[PDB]
């Protein structure tokens, strides 16, 4: 269940708080629209590999 | 690194790497931010003097993506101890920032909770660095980086000779001929989920290199978030 369920559907951090999931992401990154995805702020976001 | 395969290109951009007043690497570290490098305690005592060198993936040619940096702030956790390797954990703050670019990112710090029971119940987590390549030989001129299994707990406290504190988690291989080893301390244990590549560890010991019936111990960083936390405000 919730957050045990395919990390809540979350791309990187579930809280479970009143029996639900709610998406959170870590520094560099804002909360989609769909309050699951995360999206970077700006060029080279912590944990990603380098493309460019 | 023993075994694993050498990190490509912006493969690892994470690392760090501690070098001394000679320009050898002595240690690993792992790029927190533009001005924090997240490395081990026990390392602060393998140099007299010494830097940050990040961008860095083969000690022998000037690629250009490099940039040595010099520590303004070295924060040594309080409770470290030297004959158990307990609290093994470091924070460097550099005196000028670190200029993201190719080879050169910093890691994302993951929250405690959803760290341990998410992140750190994956199969794998990669570990990256210069030492080793045999427990026996010369450290290495270029950046590795090996998958390594996570070990249970249990199985660990077992199969090492000393006290595996609550700072400390395993990975590795029983048998395989696949390990971290000297050089690599300091250096960053990540694990990726979805795509994005989470601090988990740090390098810390082992007995030897690629033992059987040992493992590589790393210091349990979920357990320090809110230290580090802490140590990147000050
Ligand atoms: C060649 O060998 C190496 O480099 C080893 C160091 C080392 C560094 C980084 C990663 C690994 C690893 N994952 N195998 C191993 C080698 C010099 N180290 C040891 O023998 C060694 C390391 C700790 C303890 C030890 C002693 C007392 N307490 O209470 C806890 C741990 C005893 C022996
Ligand atoms: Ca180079």
């Amino acid at each position: 269940k919730l957050c045990s369920l395919d990390n809540g559907d979350c791309d990187q951090f579930c809280h479970e708080e009143q029996n639900s999931v709610v998406c959170s992401c870590a520094r560099g990154y804002t909360l989609a629209d769909n309050g699951k995805a995360c999206i970077p702020t700006g060029p080279y976001p912590c944990g990603k590999q380098t493309l460019e | 690194i023993v075994g694993g395969q050498e990190c490509k290109d912006g493969e690892c951009p994470w690392q760090a790497l501690l070098i001394n007043e000679e320009n050898e690497g002595f240690c690993g570290g792992t790029i927190l931010s533009e001005f924090y490098i997240l490395t081990a305690a026990h390392c602060l005592y393998q140099a007299k003097r010494f830097k940050v060198r990040v961008g860095d993936r083969n000690t022998e040619q000037e690629e250009g993506g490099e940039a040595v940096h010099e520590v303004e702030v070295v924060i040594k956790h309080n409770r470290f101890t030297k004959e158990t390797y307990d609290f093994d954990i470091a924070v460097l703050r550099l005196k000028t920032p670190i200029t993201f670019r190719m080879n050169v990112a910093p890691a994302c710090l993951p929250e405690r909770d959803w760290a341990e029971s998410t992140l750190m119940t994956q199969k794998t987590g990669i570990v990256s660095g210069f030492g080793r390549t045999h427990e026996k030989g010369r450290q290495s001129t270029r950046l590795k980086m090996l998958e390594v299994p996570y070990v249970d707990r249990n199985s660990c406290k077992l199969s090492s000779s000393f006290i595996i504190t609550q700072n400390m988690f395993c990975a590795g291989y029983d048998t395989k001929q696949e390990d971290a080893c000297q050089g690599d301390s300091g250096g960053p244990h990540v694990t990726r989920f979805k795509d994005t590549y989470f601090v988990t560890g740090i390098v810390s010991w082992g007995e030897g290199c690629a033992r059987k019936g040992k493992y590589g111990i790393y210091t349990k960083v979920t357990a320090f978030l809110k230290w580090i936390d802490r140590s990147m405000k000050t």
